């Protein structure tokens, strides 16, 4: 009672039901380094301007 | 002459005080700014001197014809 698979059937992506637990860290990755914290707050004008040599603005 | 062409000593005195305060604050700001630049360039933990790396969104996380990546 064996039916030969039709053209296009053996190349299907199928689903598999397994009792094997899904691996957590398959790449064996280290802990990722913490990022630089953030930019936060409101933008205030520069204190006493550019503060270049003699420029008051 | 004093009444017509000049002001009292208080005006110049307190204008000098304001000018001195502004100048001293600018000096301390300049020194602090140099120190902050040095620390940020040495450690790289600040918003400045942030040199580009590779964007992680370019990585393709799909099966690769071979199980071992
Ligand atoms: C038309 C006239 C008009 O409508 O003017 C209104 C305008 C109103 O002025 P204000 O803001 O009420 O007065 C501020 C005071 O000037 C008080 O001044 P300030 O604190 O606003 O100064 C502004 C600041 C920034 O100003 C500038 O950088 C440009 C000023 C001109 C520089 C000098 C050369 C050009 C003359 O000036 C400086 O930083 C001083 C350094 C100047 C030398 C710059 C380097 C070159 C040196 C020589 C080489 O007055 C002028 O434009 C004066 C003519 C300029
Ligand atoms: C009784 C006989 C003896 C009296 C002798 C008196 C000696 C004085 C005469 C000499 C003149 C003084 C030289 C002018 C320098 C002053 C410049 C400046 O300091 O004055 C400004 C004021 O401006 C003045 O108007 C100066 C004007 C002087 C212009 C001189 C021109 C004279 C030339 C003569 C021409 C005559 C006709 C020509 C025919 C061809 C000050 O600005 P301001 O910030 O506000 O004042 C702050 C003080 N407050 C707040 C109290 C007001």
């Amino acid at each position: 009672g064996w039916v030969r698979p039709d053209l296009g059937e053996l190349s299907k992506v199928t689903k598999v039901k397994t009792d094997r637990p899904l691996p957590e860290n398959p790449y064996h990755s280290r802990a990722r380094p913490e990022p630089n914290p953030e930019a936060e707050g409101d933008l205030k004008p520069a204190k006493h301007g550019s503060r270049l040599f003699f420029w008051t603005m | 002459i004093a009444r017509t062409f000049y002001d009292g000593p208080e005006k110049n005195y307190e204008k000098t005080m304001a000018i001195l305060q502004i100048e001293a604050e600018k000096a301390e700001l300049r020194l602090k700014e140099l120190e902050v630049r040095r620390l940020m360039r040495a450690r790289g933990d600040g918003p400045w001197y942030q040199y580009p790396t590779i964007d992680k969104a370019l990585i393709d996380h799909s099966p690769k014809t071979t199980p071992d990546n």
